[PDB]
């Protein structure tokens, strides 16, 4: 059921907190139970420099939190 | 004797729960499962100290040692 | 996957950032690989004639070019606050 | 592969996943390698816990002391 | 299963879920699964204590990995 | 097995891979396995400091577990299909 | 050949194991299972002599095997 409430906000913008002072806001395109996620129009904040990609795959074992901004 | 009995016989008694990380909990053992997800009551979390009120589900993954009494 | 590499000298990068040089002579799904004549680059010493190295430690495994051997957490919380 | 039977009532030394040494007398076990230890001493220096149960999931090495 | 029961009994209540990092999230628990995966709503994140400096406030459901959770306590 | 198949669709493509150690390697997606292990051919360094100490190496195996990002080109994915697939999930 | 298969066909052979913490166990292999958990006899342990030792597979970095292992 948690996984299904995530299904709820696909194509919509989400906020991911990663391991190691990392943060990505991008529109959610695809995810799995493992947590690995696919974002489009993403923007990564490191701690503070910025980084932009149009399409990134994220590896699930680094994901701490997902919510929307 | 089995370890999974000693744990059971500590139900409704003071237990110490030490995690692999340098962090422990003392509380009354309320119940547990086959993965050793412990239910603690009025838990005293150490590291540097927090007082919990009620039932806590402590994750069985990080559990390293169980101590009756603590 | 690691079939192209077997029997060929390769450069391996460890998760701890350490580097090795060896010959890949067997591997599993886990990615643990049975290497021969292993040499640690950081220590610059021959580790063994034959070893079994666990998959988890390894990060990456490079096919050494036969024609070109160029081979040789807490404060985090504070941040969130400052923001 | 390890018959804990021969270690019963003996002082054994167990290292645990997390960087935690534990020395005690083996009093009982199971096939998941969950241990009962008495006169347990744990190291990070040192403190003597009483009777303890050790989780075999986090068990990493085991020998005599 | 005692553990399970304590769950279906706290769904819809206010909970503090502490992660391995030390991060604590307080909120009403929308759902939960076999792997301790949690969904929260109107969650607020603090470090270590509920009474410490607010680090973030989420206007939508918060998703926490079960592999990361250390405890789920009520309040 | 979603992300498995997704990645199988990217074979012969230029992808950039970032590890946990911050290492960043550009290269052609040659192969992917279940565990999500990648093997990149004709590899190149996007960043001088991000690149590791590897000789004239062309071809590498990267462990799934040690990856943080794989960077892609919006051209290399039908995001429509990706969302329909994500919906058809099942725990 | 497959690491696991090779390891099991090396029973009786002396070998050197490095654990994650940098420690060095040395002795002869008496048993292996499928998760590369091993028991060893005639054990010496470096940073100490022991009759037998048990090692959890996941706690191993690498295993110096005997040169004459073909």
């Amino acid at each position: 059921t948690p996984l299904d409430l995530l299904k709820l906000n696909l194509d919509e913008r989400v906020y991911i907190k990663l391991r190691g002072a990392r943060t990505l806001v991008g529109t959610l395109q695809a995810f799995d139970s493992h947590s690995n996620i696919v974002l489009s129009d993403a923007v990564e904040t490191i701690y503070e420099s910025e980084r932009r990609s149009e399409m990134v795959f994220i590896r699930g074992d680094t994901v701490t939190l997902i919510s929307t901004p | 004797i089995l370890p999974l009995e000693v744990i059971d016989k500590t139900i409704n008694q003071k237990v110490l729960i030490v995690l692999q990380s340098n962090r422990e909990f003392e509380g009354t053992l309320v119940g547990f499962d086959d993965f050793v997800n412990v239910i603690l009551e009025d838990a005293v979390e150490w590291l540097k100290v927090m007082q919990h009120h009620g039932r806590m589900l402590l994750s069985g993954n990080n559990i390293a040692i169980l101590v009756p009494g603590g | 996957t690691l079939k192209d590499y077997l029997n060929k000298r390769v450069v391996i990068i460890l998760v701890d950032g350490e580097s090795l040089i060896a010959s890949l002579n067997g591997f599993d799904k886990n990615t643990n690989l049975f290497l021969t004549n292993v040499f640690n680059r950081i220590s610059k010493e021959f580790i063994s004639k034959a070893q079994l190295l666990r998959g988890s430690e390894i990060a990456l495994v490079g096919l050494i070019d036969a024609e070109n051997d160029d081979s040789l957490i807490e404060n985090e919380h504070v941040i969130w606050e400052k923001v | 592969i390890l018959d804990l039977a021969k270690y019963k009532d003996s002082k054994i030394r167990v290292k645990l996943m997390g960087g935690k040494l534990v020395i005690g007398v083996l009093k009982g076990y199971d096939q998941l390698m969950n241990l009962v230890l008495d006169d347990t001493v744990e190291y990070m220096n040192a403190r003597k816990l009483g009777l303890t149960v050790i989780r075999g999931t986090i068990l990493v090495s085991l020998s005599s002391a | 299963s005692v553990t399970t029961e304590f769950l279906s009994d706290i769904i819809g209540k206010t909970v503090n879920v502490k992660l391995a990092s030390g991060l604590l999230y307080s909120g009403r628990l929308e759902s939960i699964d076999g792997f301790m995966n949690v969904a929260l709503s109107s969650a607020t994140e603090h470090y270590e204590s509920n009474n410490n400096k607010l680090l973030n406030k989420f206007n939508s459901d918060v998703f926490l990995r079960g592999t990361q959770v250390m405890y789920i306590s009520e309040q | 097995m979603l992300f498995f198949s997704f990645f199988k669709t990217l074979v012969d493509q230029e992808v950039v891979v970032e590890l946990k150690n911050d290492i960043e390697i550009k290269g052609t997606l040659q192969s992917v396995d279940q565990f999500l292990n990648l093997k990149l051919d004709n590899i190149s360094s996007t960043d001088e400091k991000k690149y590791p100490h590897l000789g004239s190496v062309r071809n590498i195996f990267i462990r799934g577990s040690t990856v943080r990002y794989v960077y892609l080109n919006k051209n290399m994915v039908d995001t429509n299909l990706l969302q329909d697939a994500t919906r058809r999930e099942v725990m | 050949m497959l690491p696991l298969y090779l390891l099991t066909n090396a029973k009786g052979q002396q070998m050197q194991i490095e654990l994650k913490n940098g420690e060095i166990i040395q002795g002869i292999l008496t048993n292996v299972d499928n998760w590369m958990n091993l028991t060893l006899s005639n054990v010496t342990e470096y940073s100490v002599k022991l009759n037998e030792i048990y090692i959890r597979g996941t706690f191993i970095k690498f295993i110096k095997l005997q040169d004459n292992i073909i």
